[PDB]
């Protein structure tokens, strides 16, 4: 799995491949690593499958009744410590789980979280979560910039992935996209690489090694 | 089932009054007298021994207790509860004391053991006050000879002398009178023995009267020797013919 | 592990903590603070095992504040390292220990002085002129050993540890990403943001 | 006298009374009434459902158990839901666990066994409410009453509710013709709506206020509510 | 082990132990809370049964939940501090998780909380208190001010008042409180708060005590002269007419 | 049921007031009286001894003043058995604290803690409050010499000087009269042992019917010294009053 | 005394009728379904010019399809409105779907009676009935806008329209004559509107009464001020006119 | 004074417990039932009053079996015998898992009564409101037993409870005394059918239904069984014809 999010100017982009594995059997090339938590709130997904979903689903369950309960949207930084505190009480059981809590709050503005099962929580700009994580950080490291473009943004963010799923054997599929206003988040299509590859190969001249 | 009295059974009157500890005083003055006097070197408790039938055999029956092997109790009121209260003093003395310094409790602590546990029972969910008042006599290294009351409110005291029961008041006074602070033990034993004859109405014997002593060390009763340090209990209880023998010269 | 430092010089403490959260193959971020305030004169680093190192802080930190909300008082530096020390000496007999270890720094108002406190997870605790956690202190104990007086004042302390940190930078296998270095003194916890090239 | 011996159910009367008891069978009365017969292949269930005001419903009255057995209630409702729901759990774990459909006749032992010790021991209180079971097992069709005091009967026929009465003595009277009805439902049920018409008064059985419900041989307990009943009134 | 039901209805529909919990409060000391346009002010008096008590150590009828946050009450005293701990701890707690002080109306909520559930719990009689809690939330400049009671119900007042002779200075308020223009000052904000307790302490420089709470954590409480000092000013008011 | 024979002891009187606590003020105040005097340099604790005899041990006796701490103690008025039990789990709470802060407890801490165990017996439980109230005397570095008085209800207050036990309405008024802020431990004694002459329901007031108690700072050292005076002590310090 | 789980001779629970009682002294609340959605006002009723009437909560949001408002003891709708949303939420953690209105009202229902000092039947530890009636609306896939009414008694029935508290009866008997199976959401907020300026003793104001409303579309949804005020208006209007 | 009839657990100032007697009069209210003890085996038999021709016949079964070779019939609050009966199961699966062998009537008898006893030992309990009469065959013959409320039983010849406890008592004495070598457990089930029938009269407003069982080492290999078909209509027959 590899799983990125990234803030900049025009808010945050948040990219994921979707590729599942059991050892070396890929049992899916159309997982959703991403949940909507609510109109804002968006959390990545890498490490156990069940571990995500499961924990992910319950975390947007807490969110909903902060809300009816706080009559106001959970912040950013409380969504993500529900998790994370959770997650610890559970440290040592065998939990896994590498997650980014993604939002925008008019009292926060873009932000994101980093939270795994060691009981880790850090807030940041840049983070890529899974083993394929070190080539998404090659590629997005040497052309981040604050002042990218919503459009640029949106492509070095899925060209990360896409780096990824092709060098990590454990990543792959399709790349599910994600772009952060406080308007909320805006999906940005669904694109397999098995297309995407080539057309990036192509009209970029990279991937110069493969043979085309 | 269940114990659902989980709420207390003795409480605040309008004037203030804690009835049920009030009763179990009212208990303790029915009861047949027993006293304790403090000499210089050593204590004396004593008691009547009112026997309940001319069948029954009033030795297997002790108002006076050792309670470790240099402090003793003698009691006036509810015999029963004396009893009981009794067995945990002994266990308490062990628990609270001999098992964490490896020693006897000193007759205050111990004391104050036993007043703890009374007034518990004063503010408890669903018990009753301890209907007797106790007198507790030893010694310890540190305190020397002491002499305690404790009542069923919980509340102990310290004394030169005094009586407890049926003719206290009387008792009472009999001992202001004969008092002083240089009786050696046997004076004791000897005002103790004439201070019982003015509450006993029958027969006045070693086999009517039980009493006993907090004073020197007995290592004939310790049960074993090679051990200097451990020289004997300080407490022992007269025998019916040590009674008379000191009776003649009443 | 991290780099966790300390050192008490004439009228304050200096701690200077590692900026670099590392998560096996990956630096995962280099700004990172390794403290929580526990008082307005009191400061603890921290570093150790990955969740129980934040969650351990934070803790202590809350019932710090509730203690000087309840009394409206500051506990002394001294009170403030016992109740640390304890907690952590209850935690490692329990099922699952708080693998932590910290440096207490905080000026005591009433004695006018600064102290420094180490304390490991076994709830190991000893004041010191000058203390670290981990291996720093293999390099930073001798060099300390040397150049230390107890009449430096805050300028001299912070001239110590880039001294340290130097030493550091050039020894150590792993790259802590520099560290964030914070005063303790009369007037507070203030944070030099210029250590980055002081 | 009984002031001094109805505090709680834990009270016996001079006279070896239980009124606790007494005052919870008085709640069924006050109750609407429901009916309850069997023929040798069907076994139904007729209930009155009573309404607040007209701007609100009619109460059900009929839960069922299990594919093969339901009951009706008259009384404190929340305590048939109780009741009900212990007797879905029976049923249920008989099926899990020996994968045997639960007799009607254990159903009622264990309600009769559940009551009780609600009459028995302080700090509790009776069930407030009456039950009707019906259901077809091992053995044919079946009724059952249930009462509070924790007695339970099986018999052909009956009722329970205000003016019970009337529907009561009208089974002990079609006796013979109604237990004859075999292989004809609608037979039956029109025998349980004649029946219980006969403790009306008030009004008269319509459409959202008339409840049946009906098992046997080739029936798996239903319920039939409104435009369902039409076809009956 | 024990757990009689004390607080139940009466046929009537009536908690008694409630509503005996509320002549409690009738009974302790009152209490006023006065929000200006950027502040929020707490009056209390202090009894004079017994006079040779040491101030500096006597328990103060204002406490601090947290730095932004202030609780006064009237009733029983004992029974105020199991709240106030309470509300204490949950302050920090709510730090601890939210990563953000509570709100006024939040720390009101449950400080309520508790009260409705020592009500309808078994072998607990209901607290013998009322609470004014007052502050600003974090980071907003909008003062706030809560009520609470025995049952457990709460709401926000301009201005309130609890306790002995809250009758009186509730009148004087709702007769000398504008919604219009509230105490636009700090100064005349605490005057009118102290006009509102003259009403009922009949002369008290010493049996007047106040605290004003201003926004980001700013809280202090005047002393006697102070305070003598506004009371002074008051009394001219009336003896210039 | 059991309910039948509950007194209830926890529950409102129609006016808003606790049975239980008004009835054991009403017991604390046939109590001996306590008093507590807190002057510039020191705090003084007298307390009449209630009912005695010629054959009262009063060497080895202690009915009403108790060391908690090495720099609190407390004065008793009410049950005696009942203050031992309240007395031990506060000399715990201060020890707890110690050993976890490696600091004394502060006075008012210990106060307020003690307070609390009694405030509980009043809102839930079912079981009686305790017949007892305390004056406290102690010194910390962050208040000096404090005085404080917890009762049954739970509530506890501080003061410069102060009675509780039997006649407190008089001893108040007495200590209201002559009380002067810039006392001295000395005169405290003194207008203790007066105020406690005046307001005794005895005849005289001897030594063998007292306890007393000072804390005080002896200039020549430094720290803080509790001394429960012996009966001796008592019979001179009355002598020397002018009370023989 | 006498168990708080008591029946009285004519078989009803001393404790449950009672609490109705303090029920009956509660503020009015007024809800009206209708095929547009289901309508619920009630009187704020502050006690005194210097309570910031806003503050009154008496009408709340189970869920965005459900929404709630109470009479009477109003501290005690807290733990039941917790519950509600509780029950709400995790049925839809547990299904992905949305909680049916009649089933979130039985999940409340069954708080009702388990009070006691020791009934035999499970733990209900509670030592007496709620002493609050509620108005559960709502909208589900199943039975579209429904209204119910939840009492301490642990029943609940479900209505066209129902008003509960002070003016009950009153109101009661008006929404007998005014309410038909073709209402309009319009026409059942001026018809709450009016019933509640019936029975409030204070003039209605948008200020001592609040209106909500549920919609298939968007919700639950409680109208503020100025949208109420001038609902009001075009009441005092329309009632000038005949 | 008095009310000392309101709590369960409680003396009279004559010793007694009238909440026990109480439960009595629900006993000696109740249907009448009986047990005759035969020369191998026992014979229960029970009065089944016929409410209406509602109820089906056959169907509303009274006598209770516990493990295989015990027999149980009471009178009075039917559901408070169930409960005996259930705890009886319980008591005899507990004794045949810890020592194989099923349990002795004797033995059972016991378990039951120290269980009923119990009842009266608390005032959070009631207490029983029935009479059971039961017994079986065991290692060494047949015993029969009647337990009353208080919780005391004895052993039997023949025994009987409820309503018509007098009629059948009378009848049961005559048989004592005209069968002093045994009768015999085909005689029994016929002498048993007849007493019900007389002892019927105090009740002959109700028609009723018979019910029989019994536990004969030779009719039924020492286990419990219910007369059925021809052995009870003859039996039934038997009673008709003796009561004319």
């Amino acid at each position: 799995t590899t799983t990125l999010a990234f803030r900049f100017q025009g808010g945050i982009i948040v990219a994921v491949d979707s590729r599942a594995t059991a050892g070396n059997w890929v049992a899916s090339q159309t997982v959703k690593k991403v949940i909507e938590i609510n109109p804002f709130l968006l959390g990545t997904m890498a490490g156990g499958a069940a571990d995500c979903q499961f924990w992910e689903t319950w975390l947007g369950s807490q969110c909903r009744l902060h809300e009816l309960r706080e009559k106001e949207r959970i912040s950013v930084a409380a969504a993500s410590k529900i998790l994370s505190n959770l997650v610890y009480q559970y440290k040592g059981a065998g939990l896994s789980m590498g997650t980014m809590i993604c939002g925008y709050t008019r009292k926060e503005g873009p932000t994101i979280y980093y939270v795994d099962s060691d009981g880790t929580r850090l807030k940041g700009d840049i983070f890529c979560v899974g083993s394929g994580q070190t080539f998404a950080y090659g590629v997005l490291d040497s052309n981040y910039k604050w002042d990218l473009s919503v459009e640029d943004a949106l492509y070095l963010g899925k060209r990360s992935i896409l780096a990824a799923a092709h060098r990590d054997a454990y990543s792959g599929g399709s790349v599910n996209l994600y772009h952060v206003t406080e308007d909320g988040w805006i999906y940005h299509g669904n694109h397999d690489v098995g297309e995407l590859f080539w057309k990036v190969k192509e009209e970029e001249g990279s991937f110069n090694n493969v043979i085309g | 089932m269940t114990d659902r009295y989980s709420f207390s059974l003795t409480t605040f009157s309008p004037s203030g009054k804690l009835g049920q500890i009030d009763y179990a005083l009212t208990a303790v003055k029915q009861g047949v007298t027993s006293l304790g006097i403090k000499a210089t070197n050593g204590v004396v408790i004593a008691t009547e021994k009112k026997s309940s039938s001319p069948l029954a055999m009033s030795e297997t029956l002790s108002k006076v207790s050792l309670l470790t092997p240099d402090i003793g109790a003698v009691y006036s009121g509810m015999g029963p509860d004396y009893r009981v209260l009794v067995d945990k003093s002994r266990k308490v003395a062990h628990t609270s004391y001999k098992r964490i310094y490896g020693e006897y409790p000193p007759t205050k602590l111990l004391v104050s053991e036993v007043a703890k546990i009374m007034q518990e029972a004063t503010q408890s969910g669903g018990v009753r006050p301890f209907g007797v008042s106790l007198l507790i006599a030893g010694h310890d290294e540190f305190n020397g000879f002491s002499l305690y009351q404790v009542d069923p409110s919980g509340s102990y005291f310290p004394w030169k002398a005094t009586a407890i029961g049926k003719g206290s008041v009387a008792a009472k006074t009999f001992l202001e009178k004969r008092w002083n602070d240089e009786l050696e033990l046997e004076d004791a034993i000897h005002i103790a023995l004439l201070t019982l004859k003015e509450s006993v109405e029958g027969e006045f014997n070693g086999d009517t009267i039980e009493l006993a002593i907090i004073g020197d060390e007995n290592p004939d009763l310790l049960g074993y020797t090679g051990i200097p340090t451990d020289k004997g209990p300080r407490f022992r209880k007269l025998t019916s013919q040590e009674i008379n023998d000191r009776l003649e010269a009443l | 592990m991290d780099i966790i430092l300390g050192i008490r010089v004439q009228d304050s403490v200096i701690l200077a903590s590692s900026k670099a959260v590392t998560r096996g193959i990956s630096v995962l971020k280099d700004s990172d603070d390794k403290t929580r305030q526990l008082s307005p004169h009191t400061l603890m680093s921290f570093a150790g095992e990955a969740g129980d190192t934040v969650q351990f802080a934070e803790y202590i930190q809350a019932n710090i504040q509730l203690y000087s909300i309840r009394e409206d008082y500051e506990l002394s530096p001294q009170a403030v390292s016992s109740f640390v020390r304890q907690e952590l000496a209850k935690s490692i007999r329990s099922r699952r220990p708080y693998q932590v270890n910290v440096l207490i720094g905080g000026y005591d108002k009433k004695k006018n002085k600064p102290e420094l406190y180490q304390i490991d997870y076994l709830g190991t605790k000893v004041e010191l002129p000058y203390g670290a956690h981990g291996y720093s202190g293999f390099y930073t104990f001798s060099l300390l050993d040397h150049h230390y007086r107890p009449d430096m004042t805050t300028e001299e302390g912070l001239d110590l540890l880039k001294l340290c940190v130097q030493e550091l930078e050039k020894r150590m296998p792993m790259d802590f990403k520099g560290v964030i270095v914070k005063i303790v003194d009369k007037d507070g916890i203030r944070q030099v943001d210029d250590f980055q090239a002081q | 006298f009984r002031n001094n011996y109805d505090g709680d159910t834990v009270t016996f009367s001079p006279t070896g009374r239980l009124f606790q008891v007494e005052y919870a069978l008085e709640a069924i009365k006050q109750g609407s009434v429901t009916v309850g017969l069997r023929s040798n292949t069907h076994a139904v269930l007729v209930a009155l459902k009573r309404n607040a005001d007209e701007l609100s419903s009619y109460q059900k009255k009929i839960i069922k158990c299990d594919e093969h057995m339901g009951l009706s209630l008259a009384g404190l409702a929340p305590d048939a839901r109780v009741l009900s729901n212990y007797l879905r759990q029976q049923c249920n774990y008989s099926s899990l666990v020996f994968n045997r459909k639960l007799a009607v006749e254990r159903a009622g032992h264990l309600l009769c066994d559940k009551a009780q010790k609600n009459t028995q021991s302080y700090g509790g209180r009776p069930y407030g409410v009456g039950l009707l079971i019906i259901g077809y097992d091992k053995s044919g069709a079946h009724l059952l009453e249930f009462q509070p005091s924790g007695n339970v009967t099986e018999l052909y026929g009956t009722a329970i509710g205000a003016r019970s009465q009337g529907a009561k003595t009208y089974l002990e009277r079609t006796l013979d013709t109604f237990i004859k009805i075999d292989g004809n439902p609608d037979e039956l049920i029109k025998a349980g709506v004649e029946a219980i018409s006969q403790s009306l008064r008030d009004e008269s059985l319509t459409v959202d206020n008339l409840s049946i419900a009906i098992v046997g041989k080739d029936t798996p307990f239903t319920i039939y509510d409104g435009e369902a009943v039409a076809k009956y009134i | 082990g024990y757990d009689r039901a004390l607080s139940i209805f009466s046929p009537d529909g009536h908690i008694f132990q409630v509503e005996y919990a509320l002549e409690a409060v009738k009974r302790g000391t009152c209490a006023v809370g006065v929000k200006g346009k950027n502040c929020v002010v707490l009056g209390c008096e202090r009894r004079s049964t017994l006079k040779l008590q040491d101030t500096r150590i006597t328990p103060s009828k204002v406490s601090k939940i947290d730095s932004h946050v202030v609780l006064s009450f009237s009733g029983l005293n004992a029974d105020s501090r199991i709240l106030i701990e309470k509300a204490r701890v949950e302050a920090q707690s709510h730090r601890l998780t939210l990563e953000d002080p509570v709100t006024v109306e939040y720390l009101t909520r449950y400080v309520a909380g508790v009260q409705q559930r020592y009500t309808q719990s078994g072998g607990v009689r209901p607290f013998g208190v009322s609470t004014l809690i007052a502050g600003f939330d974090p980071r907003d400049d909008e003062p706030k001010l809560y009520q609470t009671e025995p049952s457990g119900i709460y709401s926000s007042w301009s201005a309130q008042t609890i306790g002995r002779n809250s009758k009186t200075v509730r009148e004087f308020l709702e007769k000398n409180y504008d919604r219009k223009e509230p105490p636009a000052t700090v100064e005349e904000c605490v005057k009118l708060t102290v006009r509102s307790l003259l009403e009922v302490v009949q002369t008290g420089a010493k049996n007047i005590e106040i605290t004003v709470v201003k926004p980001d954590s700013d809280i202090v409480a005047l002393s006697s002269e102070e305070i003598n000092q506004y009371v002074t000013q008051i009394e001219q008011e009336k003896q210039e007419q | 049921g059991s309910r039948r024979y509950d007194s209830r002891t926890t529950i409102f009187s129609p006016e808003g007031r606790l049975y239980q606590v008004e009835y054991a003020l009403e017991s604390i105040s046939h109590a001996g009286t306590a008093i507590g005097i807190m002057a510039s340099d020191g705090i003084v604790l007298a307390a009449e001894r209630k009912v005695t005899s010629t054959l009262l041990e009063q060497d080895t006796s202690t009915e009403k003043l108790y060391k908690l701490n090495d720099k609190i103690a407390v004065a008793v008025a009410g049950l005696t058995a009942d203050a031992e039990i309240l007395i031990n789990t506060a000399r715990i709470h201060a020890q707890n604290y110690l050993k976890t802060y490696n600091e004394d407890i502060p006075v008012e801490i210990l106060v307020r803690r003690l307070s609390d165990i009694k405030q509980g017996y009043t809102q839930h439980g079912g079981l009686r409050p305790f017949g007892v109230s305390f004056i406290y005397a102690g010194y910390d570095d962050r208040y000096g010499y404090q005085l404080y008085t917890s009762n049954p209800s739970g509530n506890y207050t501080g003061w410069k000087a102060i009675s509780v036990g039997a006649n407190t309405s008089a001893a108040q008024t007495l200590l209201q009269m002559d009380y002067k802020d810039d006392m001295k431990v000395d005169d405290a004694i003194e207008l203790a042992l007066k105020t406690l002459s005046k307001t005794t329901d005895s005849s005289a007031l001897t030594y063998d019917r007292l306890e007393f108690a000072t804390i005080r700072k002896g200039a020549n050292d430094g720290e803080v010294y509790q001394k429960i005076f012996k009966p001796q002590e008592i019979k001179d310090i009355l002598v020397k009053t002018g009370i023989t | 005394d006498r168990g708080v789980s008591t029946f009285s001779p004519e078989g009803r629970l001393f404790q449950v009728e009672y609490s109705l009682e303090a029920i009956k002294l509660g503020s009015t609340a007024i809800g009206i379904a209708t095929k547009e959605g289901v309508v619920l006002g009630v009187e704020k009723r502050a006690t005194s010019p210097l309570l910031e009437s806003d503050s009154i909560e008496k009408i709340v949001e189970i869920d965005r399809h459900i929404g709630c408002a109470m009479s009477g003891l109003t501290a005690d709708a807290r733990s039941m409105i917790e519950h509600a949303r509780t029950a709400a939420v995790t049925h839809n953690l547990y299904y992905d779907e949305d909680i049916n209105v009649e089933s979130l009202t039985q999940s409340v229902c069954d708080l009702a009676l388990r009070f006691g000092e020791g009934a035999s039947g499970e733990e209900r530890l509670m030592s007496r009935p709620f002493g609050v009636a509620l108005l559960i609306a709502g909208h589900d896939a199943d039975d579209g806008y429904q209204l119910f009414h939840a009492e301490p008694s642990g029943t609940f029935y479900r209505y066209n329209a129902k008003a509960i508290g002070s003016g009950s009866e009153g109101a009661q008997a008006e929404l007998l004559n005014e309410w038909h199976s073709s209402l309009t959401l319009k026409e059942a907020e001026l018809l709450v509107l009016k019933i509640l300026k019936q029975v409030m003793e204070e003039k209605l104001d948008e200020n001592n009464a609040q209106l909500s409303c549920i919609t298939k579309q968007d919700g639950f949804k409680i109208y503020d001020n100025e949208k109420t005020a001038e609902l009001i208006k075009e009441l005092k209007e329309k009632e000038a006119a005949e | 004074g008095t009310g000392y009839d309101l709590s369960n657990s409680v003396f009279s100032p004559d010793g007694r417990n009238f909440q026990v007697e109480y439960a009595v009069k629900a006993v000696e209210n109740g249907t009448t039932s009986i047990g005759i003890k035969c020369n191998d085996g026992v014979v229960f038999a029970v009065e089944k009053l016929i409410t209406s021709k509602l109820l089906v016949p056959q169907k509303n079964v009274k006598i209770q079996v516990v493990d295989r070779h015990i027999g149980c019939v009471y009178s009075g609050l039917i559901p408070d015998g169930r409960h005996l009966v259930n705890r009886g199961r319980e008591e005899a699966a507990s004794f045949k898992k810890l020592y194989k062998t099923p349990i002795p009537i004797p033995a059972f008898a016991d378990r039951l009564g120290q269980y009923v006893q119990a009842h009266t030992l608390y005032n959070s309990v009631r207490p029983f409101g029935v009479s059971t009469i039961f017994g079986g065959v065991d290692k060494n013959g047949a015993h029969l037993y009647m337990l009353e409320p208080s919780g005391s039983y004895w052993g039997y010849k023949g025994a009987a409870t409820g309503k018509g406890r007098q009629s059948a008592k009378a009848e049961l004495e005559k048989l004592v005394d005209h069968h002093p070598e045994g009768l015999s457990a085909r005689e029994a089930v016929k002498q048993a059918a007849k007493i019900i029938y007389l002892a019927h009269e105090d009740n002959k407003e109700k028609d009723f239904e018979l019910e029989i069982s019994w536990c004969s080492l030779s009719e039924t290999n020492g286990l419990h069984k219910f007369v059925k078909g021809d052995l009870l209509q003859e039996a039934i027959d038997f009673a008709q014809k003796e009561i004319n």
